[PDB]
């Protein structure tokens, strides 16, 4: 009908709105901030047991413990201390593509190529861990979940839709429609009540969690996004995709920030994430690699060689203390 | 398709008619957290061997 | 002379001290060259280094000095411990073969039989019959007047003992891989004789693979006979028919070193071609 | 060494060893990914081997265990989880031969040039299966194959047809290290479950010669 041109009108409107907000760009304002200099971080634990591909991995809240999931139908966590072995899980399907860690510390969750989010309970009154809560509805491949609180978790899968389960009875309360392509990662913000989402539409866009719809849209990338995760501040996130580059995008300017690319980076991100203060913005590749980038200057600041295979999964200290990063060659490591 | 294009055009709007502040606020108040923080960052000033769980 | 001779005897046992000890690190670094198949290869690699350290700097000395200047109760245990170390190798060499023979021809057993336990044991039996080799003319198999010029340190030219410690440390093997790695060979060429550019091209790699399955049969065997069977005729030969067979000294030394140069020669045949253990040198180095 | 901490040691080691018995067991089957049209035959041959994610069905055929894949009902895109499958023994292909005229065939012919370029799979062997044979006989008898494909030209039977489109599939394969085993699916026989067990065993054998350098 006349909807196509109406809805190009206003895709125009937004377009030249972001332009008048635009003043000065972050590099012109951070100028004078001293370099923040050369990073020399050194493996100080490394974490073996796993027997096949590690595709994902999340710290406890207690920055002591952590959890992996690899493609041995294995779900194995830690203690990052003393490398002790604590729990063994076995999966009913050995394809696994994401796990989460409970904020309180007494479940864990996992979901892959089934379109299942199954959920243990860790500390029982028989020392067993055994599944608690199958959440079963999506449609494709389970790409990330995370747990809002005790009772409450957040999904994304390949069906291009995000969920809102309830944990308790079993049925998604809501959805999350709009996303033209797989959903592929998933960050909670630090209060719960918003979170961000990145698809293979080359788009990232804002949730709300209580009233389901979508706040704002932000398209910078030119490929599919594989990595999301919000500033420690909450008014901001960092997206990887495989255009080999990173970018920064603001709540409330409604527009990308800064841009992280080298030229001689020509692989995709697989994961990213920050540090305690968010100086630092550290991302996996498929070089085998981890980089750290100044966040304020686009300039590298180290780099975490030491796997021998793809680099599929990183993660942070509540605390900041340390950063654990995983791989495809079965092998967990602890930096500091 | 025409229910399609209308809840575009419906969400489109919604996303238009939003209240944006200026990049330079935005940017001052990211570097002013990264600023403020920066003493309680063990990764950025690296922690005394005595203070640190991984190694003692 | 004396200066020339001891400088090249000791860039020999340089070199094959070196070769021999990569090779095991490389093995206990890395996590990819950890299988049954490399477990033979590692262990090939430190009998030929107890070769290279213990043995071939000692039998340099005797070479210059032309004398045993170190009493009669060490020479017999220096002659003990060169039979056992050589005799272990050319074992280690078969039970390569015999692994090798049961990965091609039995694909049921290499999948689900094919444990380390078997690398183990077959390891055991190499320096097992070494020492049974090596132990008889300790406790007896010694002709009395064997041990007597106090300037010369030999083996025992028993009739009995000469035939024993030949056949069971090198005819044996030889006639065991021939056969086996003959069977290998016939295996291999029926696995490889099993759009007309297309159909051309997939004629000339079978041709290239029916000329790189004879390049390595015949590597492995020429350097194997080449090295230790001129040795070998010669020590079965000279007990037996005594007088009117003056050896000559340079040619005896010759075929000694050229035996010798076969714990040399190992590594660079089974561990530095192949592909891997190439990329896990390149990772380290 | 506190008694807590040693406990924690203990407790650790038990997990370890759990771990390490059920590896053994996990590397003594034989994995296969099963992949083809949603209708294309796949039924019929899942059934031979067993007389909304990803289906799996495991059988023992002559003291080996197989492993069998079916991702038929993943409606997603294909590069976001083929990464998953690198280290199958083999891919098994089902054409149905009666779709030249329903084209289905020119899918299955896209189809299979991907999966036969992917830089996961560029040594993995495909064991190509070419479903309703007799089907396909009673179509070419009335409406030529000429139809599906310009290029044909020759007498229109059973026997030349056939092997018109095998060669067509066969001719995508631009790799050595890999090999295509086509088989026309004999019906109702065990002699399919043979064609697989045939292969792997080929595809085992040449395995351990190219490890001693005789391949
Ligand atoms: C007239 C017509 C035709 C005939 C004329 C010409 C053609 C043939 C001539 C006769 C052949 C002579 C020897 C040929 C060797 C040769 O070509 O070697 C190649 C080249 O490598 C290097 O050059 C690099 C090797 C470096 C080795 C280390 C060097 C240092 C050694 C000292 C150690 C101490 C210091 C480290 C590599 O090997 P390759 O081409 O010979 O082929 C195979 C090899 O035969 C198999 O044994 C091997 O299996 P393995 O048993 O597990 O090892 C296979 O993987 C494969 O490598
Ligand atoms: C220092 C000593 C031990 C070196 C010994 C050299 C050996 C390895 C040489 C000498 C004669 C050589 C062979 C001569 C003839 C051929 C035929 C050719 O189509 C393939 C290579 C092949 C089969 C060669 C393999 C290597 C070979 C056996
Ligand atoms: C395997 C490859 C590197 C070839 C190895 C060649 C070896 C066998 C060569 C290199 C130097 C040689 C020695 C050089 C000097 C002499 C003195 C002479 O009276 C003969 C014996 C003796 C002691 C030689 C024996 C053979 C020898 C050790
Ligand atoms: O007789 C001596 C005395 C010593 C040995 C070390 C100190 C003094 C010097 C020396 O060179 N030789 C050995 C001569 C070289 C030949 N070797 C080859 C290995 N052997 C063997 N292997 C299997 C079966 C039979 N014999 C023994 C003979």
């Amino acid at each position: 009908d006349q909807l196509r041109q109406e809805a190009e009108q206003l895709k125009n409107q937004i377009r030249d709105a972001r332009k008048a907000c635009a003043d000065a760009t972050l590099s012109q304002i951070t100028n004078n901030i001293d370099p923040v200099g050369r990073i020399q971080m050194r493996t100080r634990r490394t974490l073996r047991g796993h027997l096949a591909k590690i595709y994902a991995m999340h710290w406890g809240t207690d920055s002591r413990l952590l959890v992996s999931a690899s493609q041995d139908g294995k779900l194995i966590i830690w203690d990052s201390y003393t490398t002790n072995k604590v729990h063994a899980i076995p999966l009913r399907s050995s394809w696994v593509m994401t796990c989460a860690y409970a904020p309180s510390g007494n479940y864990v969750a996992c979901g892959g190529l089934d379109n299942i989010c199954s959920i243990y309970n860790l500390k029982t009154r028989e020392g067993n861990v055994r599944v608690s809560r199958e959440l079963a509805g999506h449609t494709g491949y389970l790409s990330c979940c995370r747990f809002l609180d005790d009772n409450q978790i957040v999904t994304s899968s390949g069906d291009t839709t995000c969920a809102l389960w309830d944990i308790e009875t079993g049925q998604q309360t809501t959805t999350f429609t709009g996303h033209t392509g797989d959903v592929m990662s998933l960050s909670l913000a630090p209060d719960t009540r918003l979170f961000v989402s990145g698809a293979c539409d080359a788009s990232a866009k804002l949730w709300d969690v209580r009233e389901g719809m979508c706040r704002q849209t932000f398209t910078g990338h030119e490929s599919d996004i594989n990595a999301i995760c919000f500033f420690p501040n909450g008014n901001a996130f960092a997206t990887g995709s495989d255009d080999a580059t990173c970018r920064l995008f603001d709540l409330r300017a409604d527009q990308e920030l800064m841009t992280y690319s080298h030229d001689n980076i020509i692989c995709g991100i697989t994961s990213v994430s920050f540090s305690k203060s968010g100086r630092l913005l550290l991302a996996g590749y498929d070089d085998f690699n981890c980089n750290v980038w100044d966040a304020l200057k686009a300039d590298r600041a180290g780099v975490l060689a030491g796997h021998d295979n793809r680099v599929s999964c990183l993660g942070v200290t509540d605390d900041g203390m340390a950063v654990a990063t995983g791989s495809w060659d079965s092998f967990l490591k602890i930096w500091n | 398709s025409i229910a399609q294009a209308r809840k575009l055009v419906e969400q489109l709007k919604m996303e238009a008619n939003i209240d944006r502040i200026k990049v330079s606020k935005a940017a001052a108040d990211l570097m002013a957290y990264c600023e403020a923080h920066a003493k309680e960052d063990p990764l950025l000033t690296p922690v005394p061997a005595s203070e640190n769980p991984f190694r003692e | 002379y004396q200066v020339i001779t001891s400088l090249l005897l000791g860039t020999l046992i340089f070199c094959a001290v070196l070769g021999n000890a990569c090779v095991v690190a490389a093995i206990a670094l890395e996590r990819s060259l950890q299988n049954v198949a490399n477990y033979l290869i590692g262990s090939l690699a430190v009998t030929d280094l107890m070769v290279s350290v213990l043995v071939l700097p000692m039998a340099a000395l005797y070479q210059v000095l032309n004398k045993w200047t170190l009493g009669q109760v060490t020479c017999d245990l220096f002659i003990a411990l060169d039979v056992l170390c050589c005799t272990s190798s050319i074992w280690h060499l078969c039970a390569i073969a015999l692994d090798r023979y049961w990965a091609i021809t039995d694909p049921i057993d290499y999948v689900n039989k094919r444990t380390p336990r078997r690398a183990a044991a077959l390891i055991s039996l190499t320096w097992l019959i070494g020492f049974l080799i090596s132990i008889p003319p300790m406790l007896g198999w010694r002709t009395p007047e064997d041990r007597s010029d106090p300037d010369a340190c030999t083996i025992s030219k028993d009739h009995g003992y000469t035939i024993y410690s030949t056949f069971g440390a090198f005819y044996i093997p030889l006639l065991l891989m021939l056969v086996l790695y003959g069977r290998i060979f016939r295996a291999a060429r029926f696995r490889i004789r099993k759009n007309e550019r297309n159909a051309e091209a997939k004629r000339k790699m079978a041709l290239a693979r029916e000329r790189k399955t004879v390049k390595t049969l015949g590597i492995i065997m020429g350097t194997f006979i080449l090295c230790w069977l001129p040795f070998f005729i010669v020590a079965l030969v000279l007990p037996f028919c005594e007088s009117s067979c003056h050896m000559p000294t340079l040619l005896g030394a010759i075929i000694n070193w050229l035996g010798y140069s076969n714990s040399l020669l190992n590594p660079v045949i089974y561990a530095y071609f192949n592909k891997d253990f190439q990329n896990a040198f390149k990772k380290i180095i | 060494l506190s008694a807590e901490e040693r406990a924690a040691l203990e407790r650790s080691k038990a997990i370890e060893k759990n771990l390490k018995e059920d590896g053994i067991s996990a590397a003594k089957d034989v994995k296969l990914l099963l992949l083809g049209a949603g209708e294309s035959g796949k039924s019929t041959i899942v059934k031979q081997m067993k007389i909304t994610g990803i289906v799996e069905t495991h059988f023992t055929f002559k003291n080996l265990h197989f492993r069998l894949f079916d991702v038929g009902g993943q409606r997603s895109e294909r590069k976001k989880w083929i990464h998953c499958f690198e280290d199958v023994t083999a891919i098994i292909f089902c054409v149905a031969l009666s779709g030249y005229d329903q084209n289905r065939m020119h899918e299955s012919l896209m189809l299979f040039d991907s999966i036969c370029n992917n830089k996961f799979f560029i040594d993995t062997s495909i064991i190509l299966f070419l479903n309703k044979k007799d089907l396909f006989g009673e179509k070419i008898k009335k409406s030529p194959l000429t139809i599906c494909f310009p290029e044909y030209t020759g007498p229109n039977t059973y026997e030349d047809a056939a092997a018109y489109i095998q060669a067509q599939f066969e001719s995508k394969n631009r790799s050595p290290n890999k090999e295509i085993y086509c088989h026309m699916t004999c019906a109702t026989d065990t002699n399919n479950i043979q064609v697989v067990f045939d292969a792997v065993t080929d595809i085992i054998i040449a395995n351990n010669l190219r490890g001693c350098g005789l391949y």
